[PDB]
């Protein structure tokens, strides 16, 4: 199906050439035809403001007579729904009104929304769900239905638009917030670059033509920036009155029109589209350049263009708060009423010390205040949701589990203990205890064999401590993937690692002296696979490095050793999972052969390292190598005694409770435990509204 | 202010 107009550009072709489905290479055929004959993007705008240039115009303590009633957007996506429960505990009140955009692609999340929103009348969810990547134009469609949406609401009678992340916090309290936008109700609070507008337009992309398709941002080519207008922007979070939000929904002159048009095709529309619309329309001197926002921006951490999979651009997003910034939420210099970014899987600590802060400790006794759970797996989303990996993964450590409560009853007779496994993980969560990664909790049915009955049971897991130094400026090191260069730490919390997976190492320093080390990768069997030297400069705080391993990798537990000169100084293990599943069915003995034995290649690597074996005292033992081979032929049950001794291993059954009755004796109910994630969580628990009008 | 960073 050829193209409407012959297709030249170089950035079309490239786009033409890396779309996956066949819509979307028409949809990116047509724009750009369009584009080409003129006819897609306004070439000039009126301007009905009357100012030469821009307003820039200009006390929390009183009870207004006439309070402001705020409509929260918040847009959300990701697994935290305890920390969304959270911030929405400490924004709630009785008069406000709540719409959550729930991304499409986060259904967990949306489930736990909608618990929420069943609960409160003056909460509701978005019906229609987009899948709002980063960047994505599809962002800005998101903002403007839902002030459509929020305004044909005549049940609602709000005065100002709010919209928020999962990852925003609070930093005054609610009657603060109403104090100050009551005062100042007919302004509108958008934050400017300030600085130079031509670097800001090149920057952004806003002179370069862009297309959403296939959950992608395609770049297209240039456009004219329309003369006429001023273009302005800056963050896309923001205060907007309603009386604004009617004139950008419901206008229908120059600026509005065009404006809808040109930001359809505009990369990261929210930070500009708004502060254009209003800088040139009738409101223009209703302006503050204040977004009452503070955004942790750290541009050495968070530009490492990490979204380049996702956009045809590089982009940089904000930092988590530390604990050690909870003092720039006290500042009086501007006005400010919320911040981001904040993860609980992060930091949790400083979430706790800003909630009490602004509402109170509280009472004493109250459990789970240093926990955080986040579930990573539900059961209704299926284990085709779920890799090969985890899926595997997971039933070993179901199977930890409930070879510890077998072990944990010492009886003549017949142990009530004895458990066999009955399907599917049914629920996979995180848990944190005072910001330390804790391990697994698997929720899973299986059969109590002494009574013959069906029993849901939670277990503990944990990872046992592999990292082990020697006789310097080395504080850690570990290997992992998805390492997360802005937040430095692996966002594969377990490191949960299969033969086809690409391994990275890391190394953490503190101060010192310039220094270089050597870094050696041993396989399962002594094999090295690789080895190399790193300068680990007097600032360097994280380094890592994906070495280059021909795949499979073979299964077993992999040991990584860091020397100084061939002086020891530190090594770490993690463990290559051979897989149970195949595509989620059971692992049959061919696929398992051609996984488990190795790499394709005899070696991992071009180079040999066979030369440091004797050096570095990692003999090859035949009768392991054998082993091994025979290993990779098994299926079935011996292939799951291979797996179950290597997870054992590495892993420990810390705990198991059942969540309902058991017929085992020393198996605690999860809710008493302090571990499960049935267990009491307060701070994240939404119950009746309180008599002034709170949650929280 | 920006998220943008350039091509
Ligand atoms: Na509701």
């Amino acid at each position: 199906q050829p193209p409407k107009c012959d297709i030249s550009g170089k950035e079309a072709i490239s786009a033409l050439s890396r779309a996956k489905s066949k819509h979307c290479r028409q949809e990116i055929g047509e724009t750009y035809c369009r584009h080409k004959l003129g006819l897609l993007m306004p070439e000039k705008v009126t301007r009905f403001c009357p100012l030469e240039g821009k307003a820039n115009k200009n006390s929390v303590e009183y009870m207004p007579a006439n309070p402001v009633r705020i409509a929260f957007v918040l847009v959300v996506h990701g697994r935290a729904s305890r920390q969304l429960q959270r911030m929405f505990k400490a924004i709630y009140h009785k008069d406000h009104f709540y719409y959550i955009h729930v991304d499409k692609r986060s259904n967990y999340l949306h489930r736990q929304v909608l618990q929420v929103s069943r609960q409160y009348s003056n909460v509701r969810v978005t019906p229609w769900r987009m899948a709002t990547i980063w960047g994505g134009a599809s962002l800005l469609s998101t903002y403007l239905q839902s002030m459509r949406d929020l305004l044909e609401m005549t049940d609602w009678p709000w005065d100002f638009f709010i919209n928020l992340s999962a990852a925003d916090y609070p930093i005054r309290t609610n009657d603060q917030l109403v104090a100050f936008l009551s005062r100042y109700r007919d302004m509108n609070f958008l934050k400017s670059h300030g600085r130079d507008n031509a670097r800001f337009i090149r920057k952004q992309g806003l002179d370069r033509l862009f297309l959403e398709c296939d959950a992608h941002m395609w770049r297209l080519g240039d456009r004219r920036i329309p003369e006429g207008i001023a273009v302005d922007g800056g963050s896309d979070w923001f205060l907007l009155n309603r009386r604004f939000v009617e004139y950008v929904t419901f206008s229908t002159d120059d600026l509005v029109t065009k404006m809808k048009q040109f930001y359809s095709y505009t990369l990261l529309p929210a930070e500009s589209f708004f502060h254009t619309v209003l800088e040139n329309s009738p409101h223009c001197d209703t302006m503050v350049d204040n977004n009452l926002r503070i955004t942790n921006w750290n541009r050495k951490l968070g530009c490492k263009c990490q979204y380049k999979h996702i956009v045809d651009w590089c982009g940089c997003s904000p930092n988590d708060f530390k604990p050690q910034d909870f003092h720039r939420f006290q500042q009086t210099a501007r006005p400010t009423f919320f911040a981001r970014k904040f993860e609980a899987v992060v930091n949790q600590e400083i979430i706790g010390q800003l909630d009490y802060y602004l509402y109170g400790n509280y009472p004493a006794g109250t459990p789970g205040l240093r926990s955080y759970w986040e579930n990573v797996y539900d059961e209704p989303d299926g284990i085709h949701s779920l890799s090969d990996v985890t899926l595997t993964l997971y039933h070993s450590f179901a199977r930890l589990g409930l070879r510890r409560a077998e072990t944990s009853l010492h009886t003549d007779g017949e142990n009530s203990c004895r458990y066999y496994p009955m399907g599917h993980p049914a629920s996979v969560h995180l848990y944190f205890l005072a910001d330390r990664f804790q391990g697994f909790l698997i929720k899973h049915h299986a059969t109590n064999l002494a009574v013959s009955k069906l029993e849901t049971l939670e277990t503990w897991v944990m990872p046992k401590k592999v990292f082990k130094i020697a006789s310097g400026r080395l504080q850690f090191s570990e290997v992992g993937t998805d390492w997360d260069a802005k937040e430095r730490l692996f966002r594969n919390f377990g490191g949960l690692l299969g033969p086809m997976d690409e391994p990275v190492g890391m190394q953490k320093w503190g101060k010192g002296p310039n220094v270089t080390v050597t870094v050696i990768w041993v396989d399962p069997v002594n094999v090295i696979a690789a080895t190399y030297d790193i300068l680990i400069e007097s600032t360097a705080e994280f380094t890592h490095y994906k070495p280059p391993l021909n795949l499979p990798l073979r299964p077993g537990v992999w040991t990584v050793k860091i020397l100084h000169h061939w002086v020891p100084v530190a090594e770490t293990k993690f463990l290559v999972a051979p897989l149970t599943f195949s595509n989620r069915q059971p692992i049959k003995p061919e696929e398992a052969l051609k996984l488990h034995n190795g790499p394709l290649r005899n070696a991992y690597m071009e180079q040999s390292f066979q030369s440091l074996n004797p050096v570095l005292s990692l003999p090859i033992n035949p009768a392991q190598v054998e082993q091994a081979r025979r290993n990779a032929a098994s299926t079935g049950t011996a292939l799951e005694g291979w797996l179950d001794s290597l997870v054992g291993g590495m892993w420990t059954a810390m705990d198991i409770c059942a969540t309902g009755p058991t017929a085992c004796p020393v198996m605690q109910t999860c809710s008493q435990t302090a571990w499960s994630s049935f267990s009491p969580d307060p701070k994240s628990e939404l119950g009746a509204v309180k008599p002034d009008g709170r949650l929280r | 202010e920006y998220s943008g960073g350039g091509q």
